[PDB]
């Protein structure tokens, strides 16, 4: 049966450079599991993404809908969305700047959110300078 | 005695039987899901299952601003400002995906429609998402909030100053001049109030609705 | 007074200095002419008052989360020149600088 | 000045302790990620901003908004 | 509904969107056979004197009942390849994107709030 | 179960992890040293060393005493409490 345990095994089989699995609560209405992995090259990312989808198709039920590999044309970021799981395949330098790990663990307390300041309307609706 | 707006039909040539059929269906849905008494002024929290997610539960809190539609298709729009962004969602009462409807604060505003909140200051449209419900005593008339909201500059979504809207919940003195007042008053239509063939008497109708409701119970 | 050349120092800076000197002097004079409630050291406030009274202002649309807001952007260059013109004329009154 | 100079430490200690009971996520990465965060971003700053970092780390410790598994 | 020459609010962390400019970003083109653009519809902007692709995430025009309606027309800047320009989205994002046909996983990943 | 253990053996395994560490090298590493001063290790750094001792012997280290676990002759003495060797 296709599960999270099956997913992590497949990535390790394909020699994923780094594996991160985060179990987001049902309060955040996206997924059961958010998975971010690192790849050595674009070709390596493609290989991993295609293999897991091929393995999924074999193991999936007939009622289970087909999945789409997203960001094929992109050389740095690939993502596959399943029913209960989201897989992100990205290059190490891409992962560092986006820091998706930080965002999902800390929803409103992320460092990059802190630097963002909300826009302010000037009082009396009159601009200055 | 409070009757839900959707139960009372709009006037027309529709066969009464159609209303009977729709009413019984509404009443079965009400048996499953409790729909509390609420007004347009009232603050509500709607719990819903979303088809886009895998049966995840969504809570949305906001002030009701419009109750419209009749029968099973009846809806209500509730508005809230979430992290700087003003969002309205239009909820169908008898949609089976609606898990729970909770009245956090039960109140009436001066106006039956609160669409002018779109053009009012954001503060009036902003409500705490995690506010605790306030309970009313079993025997008391529903409170009326006599709040007049301050407005943004003149270009508005609708011309609220015009008498057709009949808005009684805006500080028009602050944001408008007497010249603008008289300009608006040119659209008065004083006769319209006294036109007594335009009146829709929902007395006998409501009585028949109540008979059917008590029969269902 | 405009005796010296105006290339040295700009127009917007004129209003600030004139406000400071007039603050020390008869500040009750100019506030009544421009309809300002109370004399302030802020150059922005007084330039808004003259712009409003002249009626030379432009409404601009800024897109916000609660919807687009029609904020007013005053014509500060125009207001500054008018303020200087008023001072030079006897409309403002008789005030010595030095 | 954080709430306490031992608070930051006890926060760092507990997070490292959690790192050992990881099953799916690479242990080395977990330790490296905490190391790079607790040092680069959390070494030299002001007392006013120090408390903010601690609360952030704390929301991470309990992991009510998500836990690394 | 976003058409050609519609002023637009960029809801993104991107430098291009947030930087001050004399004119608001304006829709050059809508990547749909009818000119009308809705949530999840890719558009082309004139922003800061350059042509840039964007994705619509909520608009003023009412849609289906349970779907949210936003007070401002909201876009997220995307490169030609498809990856987002900005790192974070502070503004709440509708959940209807997930089921919609296209590359929405990147945007949902970088989003923080859902309404 | 109960493997053969001595105080000398305790020292050997303690210095084994220290040389394995990236920051501190065997060249300047000694049996008598200070982490704070001699080895120039920070307070956060020291936590990692404590955890190496945590997993190796499989007994919990409280946070109250973890502060004073410095100067490695103290570490060997601290862990000498478990399975005391008189020598
Ligand atoms: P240790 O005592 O050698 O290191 C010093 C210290 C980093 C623990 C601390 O005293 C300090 O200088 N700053 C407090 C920590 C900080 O910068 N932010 C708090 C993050 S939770
Ligand atoms: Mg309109």
């Amino acid at each position: 049966k296709f599960d999270i345990d099956m997913m992590v095994s497949l990535l390790r089989q394909e020699n994923a450079r780094d594996i991160c699995v985060i179990q987001v609560p049902p309060e955040m209405r996206y997924t059961d599991y958010f998975v971010i992995v690192s790849g050595t090259s674009t070709r390596h990312l493609h290989a991993m993404a295609f293999y897991v989808v091929k393995m999924y198709k074999h193991l999936k039920c007939k009622r289970d809908p087909h999945v789409k590999i997203e960001g094929k044309d992109t050389d740095d970021w690939l993502c596959v969305d399943f029913g209960s799981m989201v897989i992100h395949l990205m290059l190490p330098e891409t992962r560092e700047i986006y820091e998706l790990e930080k965002l999902w663990t800390l929803r409103s307390y992320d460092d990059q959110l802190a630097q963002i300041a909300p826009e302010t309307v000037p009082e009396d609706f009159i601009l200055g300078i | 005695r409070f009757l839900s707006p959707e139960f009372i039909p709009r006037r027309g040539r529709t066969d009464p039987l159609k209303f009977q059929i729709e009413r019984k269906d509404m009443l079965e849905r009400r048996k499953v899901l409790h729909i509390p008494e609420f007004y347009v002024g009232s603050i509500l929290r709607v719990t819903t299952a979303d088809p886009y997610a895998s049966g995840k539960i969504s809570q949305f809190l906001g002030i009701c601003i419009q109750r419209s539609g009749r029968g099973l298709g009846a809806t209500f729009i509730l508005r809230n400002v979430i992290e700087g962004q003003g969002v309205e969602i239009c909820f169908e009462l008898y949609n089976p995906r609606v898990q729970e409807i909770q009245v956090v604060k039960l109140e009436k505003r001066l106006d039956d429609s609160l669409l002018y909140l779109r053009d009012a200051l954001p503060e009036y449209s902003t409500f705490d998402v995690n506010m605790k419900p306030v309970v009313q005593e079993p025997n008391q008339k529903v409170p009326v909030n006599e709040l007049k909201v301050k407005m943004k500059p003149k270009p508005w979504s609708k011309r609220w100053e015009r008498p057709n809207f009949n808005i009684k919940g805006i500080r028009f003195d602050l944001c408008l001049t007497e010249q603008q007042m008289k300009e608006a008053q040119k659209w008065n239509q004083p006769w319209l109030e006294f036109d007594m063939m335009r009146e829709y008497d929902t007395s006998k109708i409501e009585a028949a609705i109540w008979k059917e409701i008590e029969a269902s119970k | 007074c405009g005796t010296v050349l105006d290339h040295l120092v700009g127009e917007e800076t004129m209003a600030d200095y004139l406000l400071y000197t007039l603050n020390k002097h008869q500040r009750f004079g100019y506030v009544q002419h421009y309809g300002l409630g109370s004399a302030c050291d802020n150059v922005e406030r007084v330039l808004k008052s003259v712009a409003v009274k002249l009626g030379k202002t432009q409404k601009v649309k800024v897109l916000t989360g609660t919807g687009n807001v029609n904020i007013i952007q005053p014509n500060y260059p125009a207001a500054a020149r008018d303020f200087l013109q008023t001072f030079r004329r006897g409309l403002l009154g008789s005030v010595m600088l030095d | 000045a954080p709430w306490s100079r031992e608070a930051v430490l006890s926060l760092y200690r507990a997070l490292l302790r959690q790192g050992r009971q990881l099953r799916y996520t690479d242990r080395d990465f977990y330790f490296a990620s905490i190391r790079r965060e607790f040092r680069k971003n959390q070494k030299l700053e002001d007392a006013e901003a120090r408390e903010r970092q601690l609360e952030k780390g704390l929301v991470f410790l309990n992991g009510k908004l998500g836990r690394i598994i | 509904a976003i058409q050609k020459m519609t002023r637009v609010r960029v809801v993104d962390n991107s430098a291009l969107g947030n930087s001050p400019y004399h004119r608001a970003p304006r829709c050059i083109h809508v990547y749909k056979k009818n000119g009308v653009g809705k949530v999840g519809d890719q558009i082309l902007l004139a922003i800061k004197g350059q042509k840039k692709k964007a994705l619509i995430v909520g608009h003023c025009m009412p849609g289906p009942r349970m779907t949210p309606r936003f007070d401002s027309n909201n876009v997220v800047l995307i490169e030609d390849n498809g990856n987002p320009v900005g790192t974070r989205i502070k503004t709440p994002i509708p959940t209807s994107l997930r089921k919609r046909e296209g590359e929405y996983s990147k945007v949902l990943a970088i989003a923080q709030n859902f309404v | 179960d109960m493997p053969p253990l001595t105080l000398e053996g305790i020292q050997d395994r303690v210095l084994y992890v220290l040389k394995l560490y990236d920051k501190i090298d065997p060249e300047k590493l000694s049996v008598n040293s200070h982490f704070m001063k001699d080895l120039g290790l920070d307070s956060l750094d020291q936590v990692e060393i404590i955890m190496a001792m945590e997993d190796e012997f499989g007994f919990e280290i409280p946070d109250i005493d973890a502060e004073k676990l410095m100067c490695p002759q103290e570490i060997v003495d601290y862990i000498a409490d478990k399975k005391d060797v008189y020598e």
